[PDB]
């Protein structure tokens, strides 16, 4: 819906990114799906360039997988990346940044799934999309 | 707490909330409830953010469906009554199934019900978002009595089948006054199903075998009939009571298909 | 931000969990009446 979103494909070549993603071999944390949502939840919130960043992302993301995703144990496993070395009495105010994440997008998590191919199918040949899980 | 509105004529209700991050369940209910605005599903007004403590804000409804269930043993209900309450019940669910929903909870005190004769679902803190394919789903998920064969077995990648068979669950109740599977635990309530609507088959079922807690040490029971089981329904209700629940989760009647059973031609709202 | 709104709306500042304003109605009630689900707390995820 907007044509600009290169902003947000620069956080891929990141390294604790990259890294991020490698450590994610199921594609269990971050989804083709999770990291189209990630997105959505950066319009939805009217983040500027400023304001895509490492937190930023892994904040949404975190918040998409408590969502979508009933499994609600491997989604701790983005603290360490986020938080750095000690994140084990600094996740809750992460957590807090989440509701705040969650305050600045007017409540509205869920993402429909033809919304979410919809927002891929801008530049397919990225990487990040051939990212599927199965079974 | 409560509320009320000296104009429009409305009432309303908190239900706060309240130390290191906000539930997981909670999301899933907020950002679910303000994706859906049904006549037939609990609304969502507003929702804050202070501090210590989030309040959020409903429709206040007078009550649910135990204490009006717990209302009247001695007595019944109209079957009218309880005809407009199920096609209310399966129209909101309709609007749930059909787009992006999965209660994954029903039972009676998740039901609440008004004085102008209407019902409405609640409690969609269980609930989410099925529309995403390839998704990660708990199989422990509705309460107790009104689970599903299939998920009281293992299956995976569960649809929307499995709230059908919560709202048999809540229509038998809703006619005999009392619970239709009171399973004293996990097997236990599958043995009760056993007994009431007879041990499954591969000619009923495709995969019964396949399923992995299954094992072929279980009792085999005929199927009672729903005359005695269940005695006030007509032929009309015991029609779509049948179909409504069944072990094959591929056949069981989805919400539109019920809305037209002819069970319903008699449909009120009194 | 929206707090204050929702305190403009909601005739309340949140605050002590009981005080008014007007415009609307409030009250505080037994939770004895309440339908169960109001006064229900969150559930543990365990």
């Amino acid at each position: 819906q907007r044509q600009d979103m290169t902003a947000f494909f620069k956080l891929f070549d990141d390294d604790l990114i990259q890294d991020f993603l490698w450590m994610d071999c199921c594609c269990k944390i971050a989804d083709k799906y999770l990291l189209a949502m990630t997105f959505v939840y950066f319009k939805r919130a009217k983040f500027t360039i400023s304001e895509h960043t490492r937190i930023n992302f892994f904040i949404a993301l975190y918040l998409a997988n408590t969502v979508e995703e009933d499994e609600e144990e491997t989604k701790y496993e983005i603290f360490p990346w986020a938080l750095g070395k000690n994140w084990r009495k600094l996740f809750p105010n992460f957590l807090k940044l989440r509701d705040q994440l969650w305050d600045r997008i007017d409540y509205r998590a869920i993402v429909s799934r033809r919304c979410c191919e919809e927002v891929m199918a801008i530049a397919p040949t990225h990487y990040i999309w051939q990212r599927e899980r199965s079974v | 707490y409560k509320a009320r509105n000296k104009l429009t004529g409305e009432v309303v209700a908190l239900k706060k909330i309240r130390t290191e991050g906000v539930p997981s369940t909670a999301i899933r209910e907020i950002s679910l409830l303000k994706e859906l605005n049904h006549p037939n599903i609990v609304k969502l007004l507003d929702v804050i953010h202070t501090e210590n403590k989030l309040y959020l804000v409903f429709e206040f409804l007078h009550q649910d469906l135990k204490k009006f269930m717990d209302a009247s043993a001695l007595t019944g209900i109209p079957l009218p009554l309880i005809k407009s309450y199920l096609f209310q019940l399966l129209q909101g669910l309709a609007f749930c199934h059909s787009h992006r929903v999965l209660h994954r909870d029903l039972k009676p005190q998740n039901l609440l019900i008004n004085t102008e004769g209407a019902i409405k679902l609640a409690d969609f803190g269980l609930a989410r978002a099925f529309g995403v394919p390839v998704r990660t789903y708990t199989h422990e998920v509705v309460t107790l009595w009104y689970r599903a064969p299939e998920i009281l077995l293992g299956c995976k990648y569960y649809s929307t089948a499995v709230d059908i068979w919560s709202l048999g669950c809540i229509f038998a109740e809703m006619v005999t006054r009392r619970a239709l599977f009171p399973g004293d635990s996990e097997i236990d309530q599958l043995f009760r199903i056993f007994r009431t609507l007879g041990t499954p088959d591969e000619v009923v079922w495709p995969g019964v075998t396949s399923m992995p807690d299954y094992k072929p040490s279980f009792p085999k029971w005929a199927r009672q009939d729903f005359s005695k089981v269940v005695p006030p329904l007509d032929e009309d209700g015991r029609s779509l009571l049948s179909q409504m629940l069944h072990y094959d989760p591929n056949k069981r009647i989805s919400a539109k298909a019920a809305l037209a059973h002819p069970f319903f031609q008699d449909v009120t709202k009194p | 931000d929206m707090e204050e709104a929702s305190q403009r709306k909601w005739n309340f500042d949140f605050q002590n969990h009981k005080p008014l304003e007007g415009k609307y109605e409030w009250q505080e009630v037994e939770k004895g009446s309440l339908p169960e689900f109001y006064y229900r707390p969150p559930r543990p995820p365990k």
